[PDB]
Formats: structure tokens, C-alpha cells, sequence
């Protein structure tokens, strides 16, 4: 009878816990079978065994030394996989890292890692682990594993085809047979998933071309495991071209058989088509989904009859029950009135589910953006054959422009420019943008508040305000004093289910004092008839504009801020109604059409084109303060802001109410006293900027993010020109009346919109040889 | 990450906790967690770590850690405290934002966290009605049920705005059945009144009229 | 991105002493074209004639007389589904009489008869033929890597003896031309099955195998091999797909015993002496005593190819980077002296009639003679 | 995490003790409704402890070994 | 004024045959099997089932057909009132 048992060197499990753990204890007669029980209990655990059981008398010394605890954290050798991903494929697999590490598991997990590398598509021949024990019970493992990288090492082959070339069938594959990189469309890397995709694609190709009897094909992925031999051979057997002749429908539904039949009507002599029959299935599914049966069972069976090559298409459709939705739950919108997310839905709780309707809902949420996640999970309630709960999982992330400007001036104090453009204002669904700039002599205030919802229907109420005290002055005067009081309210209703029509009023008050020397401004003055001077700056011009402001917009973007498969058109037109101190007629049109080349939408071609044509009404010219600009924005990279376009030339003046001396060169007293060819951006009344960007996450940027970086390589052509121009006043100077000032500029734009701080790199080389331009090869927007 | 003795490192950790250097405190508490997953001090450090997560407002980490603790050791005198912070953490996920600090424009964002908090606090109060946290949990629950009722009132308001009358009636049904207690439900019942009257369900509308007239003073 | 391999690089060539200076490198070419595609083509020597081929559909009948071209044929059709139909010939090349059997991984076996004209008959075997077709007293054996082992009658092609071996998931590039012996063709498979087909109706006499290969128990990715059992005196030496050397002492039927000694690429046997190369790429020599090794060697580990052939006490080895390591006056002498190409080798060297021949990954045949 | 603040506070505002008291709806003659069908109900048998942020929200002590 | 609006649908889709099939005495389980699980129920008072089919398109008219059914303590359909079209 063992009576006193002492355990030492446990350090991971208490003495009492161990004492209760082993099936033997005090107070019982420990015999040979009990010793065997202790030893086998040490053996069978499978976590640690160390048997030192000495019983000399009534003292049982059980000495077990614990390899625990160890933390293997050191992954040294990654070059193509991330240690986070390795730890995932350890943990989520079911081999999570709380480690005891018996001696076997060393080599076992070495082999396990090598097996993981076998899985990803490459080879790893060497994995060396070093043990590092620190003496409490703690150890850490040094894994140095050596890479043998290989992803596409193919030579594809298809043996058995006699109606198609090898190359034609290999083209469509998601695997490629060792082809250059400028062939790539999306992702290529060889996985068993890729192979299954290829096999299914080949089957689809035959079943579409009309080879019905083919579903029979063996696959062999032979391997020179010198990391370079992966020969895929898919030995198949074609049938014969098969003629489709007639369809029968076994229909179990409250009656639509007319519509179903007219949808499934196959003209005589057609060839059997796998994708055509699949689209027949899906169109029956939607022809039911509209009317409600959002979980029908549709089975299409082809009946093959040989010796005449006949296929009979027999589809049996049975519908479930009719009207489902019980609750429409959004979960995830922690920072946004769901009243927003619910105004969006075109599928309304308490009605009959329509799968296309909740698809419209998901797309509409996306086209508002302000967040990014696909889901329209329709999980059905427990306990009823009806009643599905439409649950979206949005994932809010805040769009908001917080633009900080500090300094910098020397003779001018520290400036303060705050640009906060918040859309879908994280309080609500409103959009407020404030560009408030006090730069030591410039007071430019812009407030823009717009309700996308002002009734239930969708009318949008948007007001804008600009208080522009633009002086850019030297001392107190004779420096283009300009005041702009700008109010405008835009009531804009969506009526074409994707087309908004906006109508608004606008008051623009323009006060112009101490005119600068530009012939363009005096041409406008002559146009208005207010006879000016020509060598004195004592010019005053108070005007008020009552502009009717009509806009139009088409928006179809399969995403929000990073469109794919989309095309938005934006027309904006100011027409000044009679009854104002000024007249003009301006029309702008933007078009951003993203078209994707890849199916995976990691490659996209952006095409954005904007026209602008402004001209004054009969007897007037369009006032210069609305002449378009270009460049230095998301218009034309490769220029300083608002530089592209006609340059206004100066008239001489040697007295302008004390024309300041030693200032304002180009035909002043201190500079040249006679005529000056003057370069400065005044903007023209016509604009055309067309740009194409290539949206490409290159293999040099780590793609764990598809929502926070877009990398563009862009070619852009921009022109700004006057249309009311002449050579009777500009004869010796360059003439600006023809579109020929095309700037071509190409550049890289890395756009990292993690909500609050972008490093928007835009390096642009502008190369289209024209004179008077002003360029810049670094743009970091905000 | 020093290699001090346990007593010294725990003492410094506690002192920094009373001070309020919560990020640093989380660092050395996590170190003391790794260096032993054993010891009575290990349990004390797990609790201290959940406290530190809650205070530093690392709420996903706090929720994960508290669930791990309640899974690992499900009987303990402090399971009250465990469940209480899980409820409080769901609460803080509900009420943490710029507008949730402004005090304006809330009570109908995502309620999922509020629902989870209510379930947890209900489990707490029902499991241990004789405890220090009990009355505060009761206050939690009354406020939280009021918040849920406001959420479903807000959704009912939106549907009555758009015209979705049957959605209105179902949502106010949900409010009456699940909790006819808070102010929001008494506010809501005229929504049924108007909804039934709009869909011309006359006897039903008169019935809800009787209930609202009797209930209001 | 696909090339950062810190794997062991090729060991450098040892000292260059050698008693025999290669006195001839007679060369011929087509400018094609094996490339780096792993395949088993090689010239065959029939009556001082060198029937060479290469993966374009080009067959250049050469003769060992300084080698002018004869009978240069292009095997590719222009009718049907494409013009000139770019084919592949990862094919066996073998000769019986004037009958040149070539088998190509477009699922074709062409037989070109330079005997009474050009009798070029194409048999469409299942799968893609990859092993050197074997002539066996009225049969050509084709171990096509669909696990299938076709057997065809000469002069017309006639499918029969259509055995169906077992293939694993990786369905490897295991070529295994069945060796014919006493009316039994011993064919390796892609899983370890060393099946003997004693042609009665295509009857395999085997219920057992090598339990190790690539596909069920993957090993160090170096088990690339060209697998061919060899019959001598009534014993079949098999070195099947992954390294497990097996002796099969046929006593009125298949009788087995596995004296394991792995690391297999291909081998030659002379009476009581075995000369093979390893997957580790070292030239182990074996004596039939249970397999007590001689000639452990290390100088050439991880040369992408190394494949042996013997003549006149001098063991030849064709390796990558266009060398020919020669083994000789048997150890202690191991060194090598030859470099015939900067193109390289991937294919078998053939010794016959006292003439040694070597295909090259580009450039047709490079006969190297003492 | 602090600026000499936030020792007896929760992130954001608190309205714990400013909740509207619960008040069961009176039922007219025969118009009963299921007072619950779910988990949203509170036991009344409770109290009184340290309501509001005046309780030891810090980890409670226990003997060390 | 807005020129055009959405089209709103609210629950209990019916047809002429759908409303016609049922008759007095059929148990509510079979009633549900026939029409569908009604999602507008009166909670307080009698076990009555309201069937509402509501549709408002593009500013014109109204489509409101209501089929009211009254089951009793055991659950037996009686006293059916159909009001089509408002």
C-alpha cells in the first residue's frame, strides 16, 4: 500500500492534478497490474510519455519530464507565402499552435510543412529545426525552410480531339502552357482547383459546340518533380455533333406554362448547346423568381438517341411556395442609419421574394458605396415553409476627406486651409463638403450640403455656397480684387431607375475691382459694352447671375468608388435666365466608363472623357470666371493645377492708380515699357480631356487588399481653347481658336485610399511639344 | 518585453494599470500571459488582460479573450465578472462612435451588438441574482431593451414613410410581442393605427385605437 | 517570382584526368528540338544505320559512315483539322529489320518501313505512347501512360493484349518498356506494380507490388526515373518508380523477394555486376549477394540528367550541361573528361556494334568514340 | 487611452440610470397579447447593489499561491 | 410633383383560383398548405387570419384585395369575407 507519493519537476501540471490524472492513487494495493496500468497510462495519452516508476516500499516516484511548453513562431524562409498564412494553415486546419512537441512531432510537422508546400504548387526540399530552450519549461523552434519555388512549369496536352486544335482548347484554360506574361488575364497559378476548372471548361466547350456524348475523360497530371515537370494530359473522347429537336416541360406551378413554353422554344435544326441549355434553366428559374417561387427545382435531362443523332431536352420544373420575406436585416452598418440602407432596397419586407429584386438591392447598396461587401444571404426562418429573412452583411468603412493645410508663408502668416468632403455623412445619409481657405489674403469658403433623400421617392436637395474673397493682392489694391457670392439649390429626382435629372436655381454675384492687364478681360468688357480704359486699372464690375442649373446623370457601377463593369455619364448645364446682369450658356459632360478585361476584375481599362462648351448668349461672351481649366487634378496629370489652356496677353500700363513699381512685370514700368507677350492661365470657353487608365495590381504589390489600393498607368490627352478668338487683336501672338493644344501625358498613379490618409502618387511625363506650357512630375492629392 | 521575475513584473503591471498607461499595460500583461499559461497569477493576469482590453477599447480582442476564458474555465467565483464584461463589451460596441460620443443621432444603427449584450446580461442576472453586478445589469437590460425597441420603432417609421404598410404592421407586431414595455412601443402603436386605417382594415384599426386610448392617460 | 530556388545547385565537374581522349565527336543536327520537354527519344542502331528523330515530326535516317542524311521524313498531316498539324513526338524510337517503330504523345504510333518502300502506318493507341516500343517476336508493346499497355501486330497495327495497369493520382511520366523474356513481358507501372504479362489472353501474374512510389507516399521530389525491368538467366531486376530495388526469381512463374536498395533512374546488368545511377544522381554499383553496395559516389549529385550505358569496360554517363562523365578501369578511378555541348542532355545514350551514340536536347546525334 | 480622465466612465456617453422605467401595457376587455414570446424580459427580484459607475469594475482580488 | 415612382408590392399574393379553392370547415393547417403561411395575423383577440394583396404602381390607382378568415379555439375556418379591389 503506497502511502506517500511526491512529484517533482512537473511545472505545467499541479501535483494533485497529476495524482488524480493517473489511474493509480494512495489507499489502494499497488500490484504488478497496477504498475502496468501506470505505465500504459503514461504510454496511451499521446501527448507525452516518460516512465520512471520506482516503488521501493510505500513511496511511488513517478518522474515525467515535460517537453512543454514550446512556442514555434519563427518562420524563416518565406519568399512566396506569408507566415500569417502558414499559421492559418496550421490553425484553421485543426493543427492549431498550442505546442507540446514530442520528438516525433518534430519530423512530423517538418513533413507537414513540406506537404503544405506540395499543396500550394511548389517544392521545398530542406526544413531544418533548431531547439532553443529557456529554462522554465519554455522552448522556441527555429524553422529554417528552403524554397524551391515553381508555379507555372507546365506543358499541357490533350489527346483524343479530332475536331479541334490543341491550341484552341488550351487557350481558354485557367492554366497556361508556359506562355509569356503579357498573355496574362488575371491569375494563373497552378492548383488542383485550376485543373478542375480546366477540365470543366473543356467539357463546356465541347458541350457548347455540340458534342453531347462527351462527359468521358481521364486526367493525368504527370510530374517530373524537379519542380519543372508538370505535364497535364486530359485524354478524352468526342461524340458526334448532335442536333437539338424539341423540348418538353414537366411543370408544377400555379400556371405560367405559356410563358415557360415561349421561353423554351428551339427553332428546327439547331445544334445542342451546353451553355444554351444552362441559360434555359436559369431563365426558367428567373421567370419563376420574378413571380415569387424563389426556390424552385429545375432539372434538365438530355435524352440521347443514336443513329440519327437526336437529343431530346426534358426539363421538369416544380415550384415551392409563394411569398416569403419576413424581416430584412442589415447587420454590420455600425456607423450609418439603416434608414439609409433601407431606403435603398427595392425588395420590401412583407411581400413575395424576388431574387432579381434583392440582386437590385445589393447592387444599389454597392453603387452608393460608402462600404464594401457582397451579401444577400436569404436564410429562411426555422419552423415554416415560407418566411425567408433577407440578411445583408455590409462592412462600413468611412469615406471622408480631411484635408489639412499648415503654412507655409514667410511675409504671410501661417495659412489655414481645411477641406472636409464627407459623403453619406457618418451620422446620416447626408453629404457635406467644406473647402474653407484663409490664406493670409485669400478667403475662399465652399459649403455643400445635399440630402440624397428629401422625400421617399429619391429627390435630392443639394445646396452649395461659395464666398470667394479672391484678392491675391500685394499691398491693398490694383491686384484683381474679386468677390463671389455663390448660392445654388439643386432639386434632383431619379427617373429612369438609373438616371437622375437635376434642376436648380443659382445666384452668382461677381464683383471685380482694379482689373489686371489681360486683353481677354477687356474683350469681355467690350462685349458687355462697358467701355473700359486700356492703361489704367480703376475698373469696377458688379454683376449678378440668376442661372437655371440643369443636370443629367446615368450611373451603372458594379461597385462604389472603385468601379468595375461600369459607365457613368454626368451632364451639367448652366443657362442664365433673362433678368441678370450677365448672360452665358455653359455645358459640361463627363463620362467615366470602366470596362474590365479580366473576368476576376483585377485588371480594368478606365476611359474618362469630358467636354465643355461655354459661349455667351447673343451679344455677349461667356464671362472669364467660368472658363474651364485643366491639369493638376484628376483631369490631366503632368501639369500644375489649372494651367492647360490659352494664355492671356497683357496690355501696357505705366499708371494704374499708383501701378506698384518693382512689381507686376510683363509690360509695367520696371520691366519692359512696351508690348509684352504674356503667359498666364486664364482658361478658355472650350475643354476636351480624354484619358485612358490601366488599373493593374502588379505582382510587385502585396494583394491582401483589393479595396484600398488601385494602381493606374494612364495616357491622357487634354485641350483647352477659346472659341471666340481672333487674329485682329492677337496677330503677333499665338492664336487660340483651334483644338491643337493636345497635351499627351503618361503616368503612374498609386491610389491608396485607406480612409484617412492617401499617398496618391501621380508621376506623369508630359510629352506633346507645345509652347507656353507649365509642367510638374509629382502630384500627391488628398 | 523584459524578463523580470513574476512578482516584479506583475507589480509594475498593476501600478501602470492604476496609472492609466493602458497600451503599455496590455503589453506587459500579455507578456506575463505568454510566459506562463499556469499559476494563480496566470488566472489573475487573464482577468487583468480582459480588463485592459475593455479599457483600451480593443473590443474585438476583448470579446475573443473573454469567450476564451469562459470556455477554458467555466466554474469560478468570478464568472459573474466574466459574463458582466462580455455584456459590457457588446454594449460598448453598440455605443462606440463619433455620434455615440456626440450623444446625437443614434439608437437605430446596427443593433446586433445590443441584442448580444442583452442576451448576455439576461444570462448574468438569471444565473446569479445575488451578486454585486446584478442591479447594474438590470439597468443595462432596461436601457438595452429600450434601445432595441427604439431600433424597431425606427424601422417601422421608415416603412410607414415609404408605404410598406404590412412591413409596418409586422414590425410593430414584433415590438408588441417581444417587449410591450418601453416607451417606444407606446409611441409605436399609432403606427399600427394608421397602417390598418390605410389598408382599410377597419375593425382591426378600431381595436388598436381602443388599446392606445386605454393605455394613454 | 518563379525563380528563387535556394535548392542545392549542381556540383562542379571533378578533375579532368582521363586515359582515353575522345578522338572523335562526329555530329549531326536538324536544329531541333527536344527543348526541355522531358521525353524519351534516342537513336537506335540497326546494321550501322542510325534512325534518329526529334520532337517536331522529323525522322532523319542516318548511317555511321560520317553520317550523311538518308530518308528524311516529316511526320505531320496537312488535311483534316489543321494545316501541317503541329504534332509532338515524345516518342520511343526502335528498329526491327527495316521497321522503325516510333511512338508519339499525340496518341499515335507510326511505323515507318524502310524495307519495301515506305509503309508508314499509324495505329491510334489509347492514351499517349511514351515508352520505347518493344519488338517481341510478332508484337510491338506500347506502355502508354494512361496505365494502358497496348500490343500491336506488325505491318498493319492490331490492338490486342490490352492490359490495364493501375495509375495513381500523379500518373507519372513513368515510361516502362516491357522487356520480353520466355513469352512474358515484364512491365513496370506508374504506382509500383511490376506486372508480368504472360500472354495467354493478356494474363498478368501478380497479386503484389512495391508499396512505395510517388503519388501515395510522396518523397523528396527527386524520384524522376525511366523505369525498365531487366531479365537475366531467370531473374527480373526491377527498380520501380520510386527507389525500392526488387529481385524476382522466376521459378516456373513469378517468385518475389525485395532486397530494398532505393534511388532508381535506370540500370544495366552484366552477368553478376550491376551498374545503375540514383535519384540522388550517384553511380552505385551492385553485386548480386543480397545487394551489398559498391561504388558509393558523390561528385555528381543533382545533375538534372545522368543516365548510364556501358561498352568495353568503360561506363559512359550522359548528364546535363553537355558533358559525358566516363567511368572505366573500375575503382579507384572515377574522374571524367568530356564536354561536347553547351546544349545539354536529357536522353539515353545508346551503345551498339562498338559505336556509342548520344542524342542531345538540341542537335541530333553526337557519336563519341574512344 | 486617457488624459487624466475615464476612470469611472464607459466609452462614449452613458445613459444607464436615465432609462425610461418599464411599464406594462394595460389590456382592454379581452384584447390580451403575449406579454413575451422571446428572451427580452427582466427579473424583478433583484437589487440592491452599487448601481452606476461607482462599483469596482476592476478585477476583484483573490489569494495568490 | 415627381413624374414617376417605384412600384410597391405588399404581401399575400393570390389568384382567382387561389381565393376560390377554400371553403368553410377546412382546418388551418390545410388552409396554410393551400394559400401559404399568412404573414399578417391579428395577435389580440380571435384566431383570425388576414390575407392582403396590395400593389401600387407608378402613381395610378390601387390594388387591394383582402381575404379575411376566422378560425376558432380548435381552429376551423368559418365566416370568410373577401373584399376585392379596395
Amino acid at each position: 500500500v503506497v502511502k506517500d507519493i511526491h512529484f517533482e519537476g512537473l511545472q505545467r501540471v499541479a501535483v494533485g492534478a497529476a495524482l488524480l490524472s493517473m489511474p493509480v492513487r494512495t489507499g489502494d494495493t499497488v500490484n504488478d497490474e497496477d504498475i502496468s496500468n501506470t505505465i500504459r497510462a503514461l504510454f496511451a495519452t499521446g501527448n507525452f510519455e516518460d516512465v520512471r516508476v520506482l516503488r521501493d516500499g510505500d513511496t511511488l516516484l513517478v518522474q515525467v519530464k515535460e517537453r512543454p511548453t514550446i512556442a514555434s513562431i519563427t518562420f524563416s524562409g518565406n519568399k512566396s507565402v506569408k507566415d500569417d498564412m502558414l499559421k492559418q494553415n496550421l490553425e484553421a486546419s485543426g493543427v492549431r499552435v498550442g505546442e507540446s512537441l514530442d520528438r516525433t512531432t518534430i519530423a512530423d510537422i517538418e513533413k507537414g510543412l513540406e506537404d503544405f508546400y506540395y499543396s500550394v504548387g511548389k517544392y521545398s526540399a530542406s526544413v531544418k529545426a533548431v531547439v532553443t530552450p529557456l529554462p522554465r519549461n519554455r522552448v522556441d523552434l527555429k524553422l529554417v525552410f528552403q524554397e524551391g519555388v515553381s508555379a507555372e512549369i507546365q506543358q499541357i496536352n490533350i489527346v483524343g480531339n479530332h475536331a479541334f486544335t490543341t491550341d484552341e482548347l488550351i487557350s481558354h484554360f485557367q492554366l497556361r502552357d508556359e506562355v509569356p506574361w503579357w498573355n496574362v488575364v488575371g491569375d494563373r497559378k497552378y492548383q488542383k482547383q485550376k485543373l478542375a476548372g480546366d477540365l470543366e471548361t473543356l467539357r463546356s466547350y465541347y458541350l457548347d459546340r455540340g458534342y453531347a456524348r462527351f462527359n468521358i475523360d481521364s486526367t493525368q497530371v504527370s510530374l517530373t518533380p524537379d519542380k519543372k515537370g508538370i505535364y497535364v494530359t486530359v485524354n478524352i473522347t468526342e461524340g458526334d455533333q448532335y442536333k437539338l429537336s424539341g423540348v418538353e416541360v414537366s411543370g408544377n406551378l400555379a400556371g405560367h406554362s405559356a410563358e415557360i413554353e415561349q421561353l423554351t422554344k428551339i427553332e428546327p435544326g439547331e445544334l445542342y448547346n451546353g451553355t444554351k441549355v444552362t441559360k434555359m434553366e436559369d431563365d426558367i428559374k428567373k421567370l419563376l423568381g420574378r413571380y415569387g417561387y424563389a426556390y424552385p427545382r429545375v432539372q434538365s435531362m438530355p435524352e440521347i438517341n443514336d443513329a440519327d443523332k437526336t437529343v431530346k431536352l426534358r426539363v421538369n420544373v416544380d415550384a415551392g411556395n409563394r411569398f416569403y420575406v419576413r424581416k430584412i436585416r442589415f447587420e454590420g452598418n455600425d456607423t450609418s442609419k439603416d434608414a439609409v440602407l433601407r431606403r435603398e432596397m427595392r425588395q420590401m419586407e412583407g411581400a413575395w421574394l424576388g431574387s432579381d429584386l434583392v440582386d437590385q438591392g445589393k447592387e444599389r447598396l454597392n453603387r452608393l458605396g460608402f462600404f464594401e461587401t457582397v451579401d444577400t444571404d436569404t436564410q429562411r426562418v426555422p419552423g415554416s415553409p415560407d418566411q425567408v429573412d433577407v440578411v445583408y452583411k455590409v462592412k462600413e468603412r468611412n469615406t471622408g476627406s480631411f484635408n489639412f493645410g499648415i503654412g507655409y508663408g514667410t511675409e504671410s502668416g501661417v495659412s489655414f486651409q481645411a477641406g472636409v468632403q464627407q459623403d453619406n455623412w457618418l451620422g446620416t445619409g447626408y453629404a457635406v463638403g467644406i473647402n474653407g481657405t484663409k490664406n493670409d489674403y485669400q478667403t475662399y469658403a465652399e459649403l455643400s450640403v445635399t440630402n440624397p433623400y428629401f422625400t421617399v421617392d429619391g429627390v435630392s436637395l443639394g445646396g452649395r455656397l461659395f464666398y470667394n474673397d479672391f484678392q491675391a493682392d500685394d499691398a491693398d489694391l490694383s491686384d484683381y480684387t474679386n468677390k463671389s457670392y455663390g448660392t445654388d439649390v439643386t432639386l434632383g429626382f431619379p427617373i429612369n431607375e438609373y438616371n437622375s435629372l437635376r434642376a436648380g436655381l443659382g445666384y452668382v454675384h461677381n464683383s471685380l475691382s482694379n482689373m489686371q492687364p489681360q486683353v481677354a478681360m477687356w474683350r469681355y468688357l467690350y462685349s458687355m459694352g462697358e467701355h473700359p480704359s486700356t492703361s489704367d486699372q480703376d475698373n469696377s464690375f458688379k454683376t449678378d447671375d440668376f442661372t437655371f442649373n440643369y443636370g443629367w446623370t446615368y450611373n451603372k457601377l458594379d461597385r462604389g468608388y472603385f468601379p468595375t463593369d461600369g459607365s457613368r455619364v454626368n451632364l451639367t448645364g448652366k443657362v442664365t435666365i433673362p433678368g441678370s446682369d450677365n448672360e452665358y450658356y455653359k455645358v459640361t459632360l463627363d463620362t467615366a466608363t470602366y470596362v474590365p478585361i479580366d473576368d476576376d476584375h483585377k485588371w480594368v481599362v478606365l476611359g474618362r472623357t469630358r467636354w465643355g462648351y461655354g459661349d455667351g448668349l447673343g451679344g455677349k461672351e461667356m464671362p472669364f470666371y467660368e472658363n474651364f481649366y485643366a491639369g493638376g487634378s484628376s483631369t490631366v496629370r503632368g501639369f500644375q493645377s489649372n494651367t492647360i489652356g490659352p494664355k492671356a496677353v497683357y496690355f501696357p500700363h505705366q499708371a494704374s492708380n499708383y501701378d506698384p513699381d518693382y512689381d507686376y512685370e510683363c509690360a509695367t514700368q520696371d520691366g519692359a515699357k512696351d508690348l509684352c507677350k504674356s503667359d498666364d492661365a486664364v482658361g478658355g470657353n472650350a475643354m476636351a480631356v480624354a484619358s485612358l487608365e490601366f488599373i493593374t495590381p502588379t505582382p510587385f504589390i502585396s494583394d491582401k487588399y483589393a479595396n484600398s489600393v488601385r494602381t493606374s498607368f494612364f495616357w491622357d490627352m487634354g485641350t483647352v481653347w477659346d472659341t471666340n478668338w481672333d487674329s485682329s487683336q492677337y496677330s503677333g501672338y499665338p492664336d487660340y481658336s483651334d483644338p491643337s493644344n493636345i497635351r499627351m501625358s503618361a503616368g503612374i498613379a498609386l491610389q491608396w485610399m485607406s480612409p484617412l490618409g492617401p499617398l496618391v502618387f501621380s508621376y506623369a511625363q508630359p510629352f506633346k511639344k507645345y509652347d507656353g506650357d507649365k509642367a510638374e512630375q509629382f502630384q500627391f492629392n488628398i | 518585453v523584459p524578463d523580470n521575475p513574476p512578482n516584479e513584473i506583475y507589480a509594475t503591471a498593476q501600478q501602470k494599470l492604476q496609472d492609466g498607461n493602458w497600451r503599455q499595460a496590455i503589453t506587459q500583461l500579455e507578456a506575463l500571459d505568454n510566459r506562463y499559461p499556469f499559476g494563480p497569477y496566470s488566472q489573475q493576469v487573464q482577468l487583468d488582460l480582459i480588463y485592459a482590453y475593455y479599457k483600451n477599447a480593443d473590443l474585438p480582442l476583448a470579446q475573443a479573450a473573454i469567450d476564451r476564458f469562459i470556455r477554458l474555465n467555466p466554474t469560478h467565483p468570478n464568472i459573474d465578472y466574466v459574463m458582466y464584461m462580455r455584456g459590457l463589451t457588446n454594449m460598448a460596441l453598440d455605443d462606440s462612435a463619433l455620434q455615440g460620443f456626440f450623444g446625437v443621432d443614434r439608437s437605430d444603427r446596427d443593433p446586433q451588438h445590443a441584442r448580444a449584450a442583452f442576451s448576455d446580461f439576461s444570462k448574468l442576472v438569471r444565473g446569479y441574482p445575488n451578486s454585486q453586478y446584478t442591479t447594474d445589469a438590470t439597468k443595462r437590460l432596461v436601457f438595452l431593451k429600450d434601445r432595441l425597441a427604439k431600433y424597431e420603432y425606427s424601422v417601422a417609421e421608415y416603412y410607414t414613410e415609404r408605404g410598406a404598410w404590412v412591413a409596418v404592421v409586422n414590425r410593430v407586431e414584433g415590438m408588441l410581442r417581444d417587449y410591450p414595455d418601453t416607451q417606444a412601443t407606446r409611441d409605436a402603436l399609432p403606427l399600427m393605427e394608421n397602417a390598418y386605417r390605410q389598408m382599410q382594415m377597419n375593425a382591426q384599426a378600431e381595436k388598436v385605437a381602443k388599446i392606445i386610448a386605454a393605455n394613454s392617460s | 517570382f518563379n525563380s528563387e530556388e535556394d535548392v542545392v545547385k549542381m556540383s562542379p565537374l571533378p578533375t579532368v584526368e582521363n586515359q582515353f581522349t575522345p578522338t572523335t565527336a562526329w555530329s549531326t543536327s536538324v536544329g531541333s528540338g527536344i527543348g526541355n520537354f522531358y521525353s524519351n527519344l534516342h537513336p537506335a542502331l540497326a546494321d550501322n544505320v542510325v534512325y534518329a528523330a526529334d520532337r517536331a515530326g522529323l525522322v532523319k535516317a542516318l548511317n555511321a559512315d560520317d553520317g550523311k542524311e538518308i530518308w528524311s521524313v516529316s511526320l505531320a498531316e496537312k488535311d483534316g483539322w489543321f494545316s501541317k498539324e503541329p504534332a509532338l513526338l515524345s516518342g520511343g524510337v526502335t528498329v526491327s529489320g527495316g521497321h522503325v517503330y516510333i511512338g508519339s504523345e499525340k496518341a499515335q504510333v507510326y511505323a515507318l518501313n524502310t524495307s519495301d518502300g515506305t509503309v508508314a502506318w499509324q495505329t491510334k493507341v489509347a492514351g499517349e505512347a511514351l515508352s520505347r516500343p518493344v519488338v517481341s517476336d510478332g508484337l510491338v508493346l506500347i506502355h502508354t501512360s494512361n496505365g494502358q499497355l497496348q500490343a500491336l501486330n506488325e505491318a498493319d497495327g492490331a490492338v490486342k493484349w490490352t492490359v490495364n495497369l493501375d495509375m495513381p493520382s500523379l500518373s507519372l511520366r513513368g515510361e516502362s518498356a516491357p522487356t520480353t523474356a520466355f513469352g512474358a513481358a515484364v512491365v513496370g507501372g506508374d504506382n509500383g506494380r511490376v506486372s508480368a504479362v504472360l500472354m495467354e489472353q493478356g494474363q498478368m501474374i501478380w497479386q503484389q507490388r512495391i508499396s512505395q512510389a510517388t503519388g501515395s507516399t510522396e518523397i523528396d521530389r527527386l524520384s524522376d526515373v525511366d523505369t525498365t525491368p531487366v531479365v537475366v538467366n531467370g531473374v527480373v531486376f526491377a527498380l520501380a518508380y520510386n527507389g525500392n530495388l526488387t529481385a524476382l526469381d522466376l521459378r516456373s512463374g513469378q517468385i518475389m523477394w525485395k532486397r530494398e536498395l532505393g534511388s532508381v533512374n535506370d540500370f544495366i546488368v552484366d552477368g553478376n555486376r550491376i551498374y545503375l545511377v540514383d535519384q540522388n544522381d550517384r553511380v552505385m554499383a551492385l553485386t548480386i549477394d543480397g545487394g551489398v553496395t559498391l561504388w558509393t559516389q558523390s561528385d555528381l549529385l543533382h545533375r538534372l540528367l545522368t543516365s548510364p550505358v556501358l561498352y568495353n569496360g568503360n561506363l559512359v554517363v550522359g548528364d546535363s550541361e553537355g558533358y559525358l562523365h566516363w567511368i572505366n578501369v573500375e575503382d579507384g578511378r572515377f574522374v571524367a573528361q568530356q564536354k561536347v555541348d553547351s546544349s545539354g542532355f536529357q536522353t539515353e545514350p545508346v551503345a551498339a556494334d562498338g559505336k556509342l551514340l548520344i542524342q542531345a536536347k538540341d542537335g541530333t546525334v553526337y557519336s563519341i568514340t574512344r | 487611452s486617457s488624459d487624466s480622465r475615464y476612470k469611472r466612465q464607459v466609452s462614449g456617453d452613458e445613459a444607464y440610470l436615465e432609462a425610461a422605467p418599464l411599464a406594462e401595457l394595460h389590456a382592454p376587455a379581452g384584447m390580451i397579447l403575449p406579454v413575451t414570446s422571446g428572451d427580452y424580459a427582466i427579473p424583478v427580484t433583484n437589487g440592491s447593489g452599487a448601481v452606476g459607475k461607482a462599483l469596482d469594475i476592476r478585477p476583484p482580488a483573490q489569494p495568490l499561491a | 410633383r415627381v413624374v414617376y415612382r417605384p412600384d410597391i408590392n405588399q404581401g399575400n399574393y393570390l389568384t382567382a383560383n387561389d381565393v376560390s379553392k377554400i371553403r368553410v370547415g377546412m382546418t388551418q393547417q390545410q388552409v396554410a398548405y393551400a394559400l401559404g403561411t399568412p404573414l399578417m395575423s391579428d395577435p389580440f383577440g380571435t384566431n383570425t387570419w388576414f390575407y392582403v394583396f396590395r400593389q401600387q404602381p407608378g402613381h395610378e390607382g390601387v390594388t387591394q384585395q383582402t381575404l379575411t378568415l376566422t378560425f376558432n379555439s380548435s381552429g376551423v375556418l368559418t365566416n370568410i369575407d373577401n373584399k376585392p379591389a379596395l
